[PDB]
């Protein structure tokens, strides 16, 4: 099938530093190789074709190299605008093949999250359930621990988390922790707290509220 | 300006088929080969095969020869990809791309399931509820219990883009999706500025607008 093996799968790099992505062809392909860039939510963009031909509009920051079965994409100067995924392709023989891709992220200094808590809305409660949302805004690195506490009881198995892709303007991440409880359980309890432990915090900060009203 | 328009997300029942469309504008249609690519989460990209919008000639990726069927229609410059006997394996985001792949469609998310469609319920995430902190305030909308993906969110009809965070959706245990979209703004804008999240779920033809006022 003329498999294109791409490596590494993941790479993290500081703005100002360089990055190299490589694709090994199972067979000889010659020069018909290309590369694409894809950020979250958008479609792939043509970056390079002919192994080293740089599509119009694409900065010299990107450079394609190699020939035969060894090809490489290089970002001579990693910048905020390069935060995305990268795919290599081969079009010397049918069927056309793609590389496994590379999630290219940015490495930066540690940053502590700003924490907010959101009590369920009056509207939702009459539906028969409650949602309690805790938010960890703009922090780094991705790794984070969030625990819930109601009337001081450490909840478990009743919360789900979601994490944003790395932000281009900040190079930071964000996270939301949603606690789901019944209108019942929720009206018989009062103190809802969100505890956040993270590298940028000298000790875990906690956000909470009372079931006011 | 080349633009490849692809149909809205599709929810398809197992064993049925679906016909995805890709209408070309901004260039001579019968002038370029059109491809189709399949993309699954944390998965590589896959070329399905291409078709000649002029000759009718078609070539396929040997692995998709049995499930995919490519065609076109000059009168409408629209290309079509039909998939048959769909299974959860065909669930993915499909794209159509020009011959050299310098132009891509936005993509059509296809989900294969026996579960029925369901529009999202949208709840407000009250600004600095009661206790108004200092500097900047956060607020948003909880969009939950909808099926299948995707769902689009915008603030004040696209007028607000600064400080907006729309979290990736997570499948709840109920088999229903859920997510929150938040935005951070100056606490002095509250009350005076009206924040409205516009949620869309094309699969259920659902369109919601929700005002977010400072918790009371
Ligand atoms: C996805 C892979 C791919 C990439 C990347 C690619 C790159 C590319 C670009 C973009 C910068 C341009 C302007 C041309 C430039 C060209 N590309 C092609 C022709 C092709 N180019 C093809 C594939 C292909 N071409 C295929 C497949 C054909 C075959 C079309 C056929 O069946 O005759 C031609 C010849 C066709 C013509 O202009 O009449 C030029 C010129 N190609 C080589
Ligand atoms: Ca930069
Ligand atoms: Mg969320
Ligand atoms: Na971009
Ligand atoms: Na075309
Ligand atoms: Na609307």
């Amino acid at each position: 099938e003329l498999v294109m093996t791409q490596t590494p799968k993941f790479m993290s790099t500081t703005v100002g530093d360089r990055v190299s992505i490589t694709c090994k062809a199972s067979q000889n392909v010659g020069t018909p190789v290309a590369w694409y860039q894809q950020k979250p939510g958008q479609s792939p963009k043509l970056l390079i074709y002919s192994a080293s031909n740089r599509y119009t509009g694409v900065p010299d920051r990107f450079t394609g190299s190699g020939s035969g079965t060894d090809f490489t994409l290089t970002i001579s100067n990693m910048q905020s605008e390069d935060l995305a995924d990268y795919f290599c392709q081969q079009y010397s023989s049918y069927p056309l093949t793609f590389g496994g891709g590379t999630k290219v992220e940015i490495k930066r200094t540690v940053a502590a999250p700003s924490v907010f808590i959101f009590p369920p809305s009056d509207e939702q409660l009459k539906s028969g359930t409650a949602s309690v949302v805790c938010l960890l805004n703009n922090f780094y690195p991705r790794e984070a621990k969030v625990q819930w506490k109601v009337d001081n009881a450490l909840q478990s198995g009743n919360s789900q988390e979601s994490v944003t892709e790395q932000d281009s303007k900040d190079s930071t991440y964000s996270l939301s922790s949603t606690l789901t409880l019944s209108k019942a359980d929720y009206e018989k309890h009062k103190v809802y707290a969100c505890e956040v432990t993270h590298q940028g915090l000298s000790s875990p900060v906690t956000k909470s509220f009372n079931r006011n009203e | 300006q080349v633009q490849l328009l692809e149909s809205g997300a599709e929810l398809v029942k197992p064993g049925a088929s679906v016909k995805l469309s890709c209408k070309a504008s901004g260039y001579t249609f019968t002038s370029y080969w059109m491809h189709w690519v399949k993309q699954r989460p944390g998965r590589g990209l896959e070329w399905i095969g291409m078709i000649d919008p002029n000759s009718g000639g078609t070539k396929y990726n040997e692995k998709f020869k049995s499930k995919a069927t490519l065609t076109v229609d000059k009168p409408s410059n629209t290309a079509y990809m039909q998939l048959s006997s769909l299974t959860s394996e065909d669930s993915a985001v499909y794209y159509c791309t020009r011959r050299d792949m310098d132009y891509w469609g936005a993509g059509t998310t296809v989900t294969v399931s026996s579960a029925s469609t369901k529009g999202p319920s949208v709840f407000p995430l009250a600004p600095s509820s009661k206790s108004t902190s200092g500097g900047t305030a956060a607020l948003g909308c909880l969009v939950k219990d909808y099926f299948p993906e995707p769902v689009t969110v915008s603030w004040n009809s696209g007028a607000l883009t600064s400080g907006v965070h729309t979290f990736p959706a997570v499948l709840q245990s109920s088999g229903l999706y859920s997510l929150s979209s938040v935005v951070t703004v100056p606490s002095s804008s509250l009350g005076t500025q009206t924040y409205i999240c516009n949620v869309n779920h094309k699969p259920s033809n659902t369109k919601v607008d929700k005002k977010i006022v400072p918790k009371s």
